[PDB]
């Protein structure tokens, strides 16, 4: 199909979120991320690993 | 043991009876033998360079 | 990092989240800068504010 | 085109840049939305 | 600086012979001069080692 | 402001005006 | 000649796959080829990484995100919906997983 | 001029964004801020150097 | 005739297969 | 290479795709070529160009 599949409009496959902040115990490390789904794509969470 | 040396990790893989594909398609997916932009270069199109 | 694709800065609206900025490795936007700079003010003097 | 320069024994690069047309237009519609159109007009960056 | 910067490697001797075909539609015009590999970095890599 | 030149410093009993819009300045 | 043994070119024998670093396609001497900011690094298809700075290494092993991604996508269509197994009838002699070795 | 010129409403001259979120990794770092440019005023981007 | 005197006869019914089913596509690179 | 079907020229329009040149081996353009000249052409004196 060769329309409405592809955006071609400039925006990336991958997107890496950088903690807003991160804090850590001598338990945990916890970080909290801020992802904004851009405002016409979706993603769905089988993706959104943490590396 | 705790006589162990300081030292540095290495990585690496091996693919062997692989041929590494770039297919020819605006997202890389494969919906059709005929590319999704593949077919979007036949617009009355021009000739191009390829390096 | 100006003109490195990976390292590519992004100035995007909040809602869109879709980066108004690319840089394609062709253009120098280092000796770019230079060239006007030069070319405007009379570049005897030292700023110490940009170097 | 072809070039002939002055040896030189250590490596060296020719740095030939193509002057063109890289002009942008920003366009603004409203409250926080930004869409930049660039266009290098001889040696294009779209197919 | 609107141009279409272009870096051809030399060898320490010579001539050399670029480019193939396209349009040259509002073309400008040229600028060369050599550079030096040992101090101009690879290209807009994020690390360059060498 | 329908009157855009009650925004420019006055010389005398006239705003102070000129000029041209726009930059040309590219080459190299 | 001057040689016997698998011969890859007509056998299917690629031991050398491996090798590989980067590939820049441009079109028109101007255009890199998928562009539009597609891959993690736009201009050319990172396929192995040795410095490694931020954060591009997938898997334990070597080689990058983008270049997993865009053959997870061309072999099996993978990459958007997760990083699942393919099935089994999808994996062949061929394939890419059936012969990635970390 | 002395009206329709300035604000005379309590806004402030010069804004300090600070990072949303950063990285420091041993060869680059990244920062990202968010600016929110009033309701009303408006600048230009040949102020706002990075400190 | 239907060509139905072609194909097996499970009871009745012949075993036809799919309308679609004619035809392949099956090339990859890869 | 006049009537191979391998080794063959391929003259069209650079954007066209399509070759202008069909040889299907069953056309003699060698003979053809030399029939032609003997009949136009006094064949009696020698020209050095082509032979």
């Amino acid at each position: 199909p060769t329309h409405d599949v592809t955006t071609e409009r400039s925006q990336r496959l991958q997107l890496r979120f950088v903690p807003v902040d991160r804090e850590d115990t001598q338990y945990s490390y916890k970080t909290r991320f801020q992802l904004a789904v851009g405002d016409n794509r979706v993603l769905d969470m089988a993706s959104t690993y943490f590396d | 043991d705790p006589r162990h040396a300081l030292r540095d990790p290495e990585r690496k893989f091996l693919c062997d009876r692989t041929l590494w594909r770039i297919p020819f398609s605006s997202n890389f997916m494969s919906m059709g033998s005929l590319t999704d932009l593949g077919q979007n270069l036949l617009y009355a199109n021009a000739a191009h360079a390829l390096d | 990092y100006y003109n490195s694709g990976g390292n590519l800065g992004v100035l995007a609206g909040q809602s869109s989240q879709l980066n108004a900025v690319v840089d394609l490795q062709d253009r120098n936007t280092e000796l770019s800068y230079q060239m006007l700079l030069a070319n405007t003010t009379d570049r005897s003097r030292y700023f110490s504010m940009w170097n | 085109m072809t070039f002939e320069m002055d040896p030189i024994n250590e490596p060296t690069l020719l740095y030939v840049l193509f002057e063109v047309f890289d002009v942008a237009r920003v366009h603004q519609p409203h409250r926080g939305v930004i869409e930049v159109v660039y266009l290098r007009t001889p040696f294009s960056a779209g197919n | 600086l609107s141009a279409a910067n272009m870096l051809y490697p030399i060898p320490p001797n010579a001539t050399q012979l670029p480019i193939p075909s396209r349009n040259w539609a509002a073309f400008r015009g040229w600028s060369l001069t050599r550079l030096k590999q040992r101090e101009t970095p690879a290209l807009g890599s994020p690390f360059d080692p060498y | 402001e329908y009157n855009y030149a009650a925004l420019a410093p006055r010389q005398g009993s006239r705003p102070m005006l000129s000029s041209g819009i726009g930059t040309h300045e590219m080459h190299g | 000649f001057t040689y016997s043994g698998t011969i890859p070119y007509l056998d299917g024998t690629f031991y050398l796959s491996h090798t590989f670093r980067k590939v820049a396609i441009q079109f028109d001497s101007s255009v890199t080829w998928p562009g539009n900011d597609r891959l993690l690094t736009p201009n050319e298809f990172e396929i192995k990484i040795s410095v490694d700075g931020e954060g591009y290494n997938v898997a334990q092993s070597n080689m990058t995100k983008d270049w997993f991604l865009v053959q997870m996508l061309a072999n099996y269509n993978i990459g958007y919906q997760g990083y699942h197994l393919p099935p089994d009838y999808k994996d062949r002699t061929f394939s890419f997983l059936h012969n990635f070795i970390p």
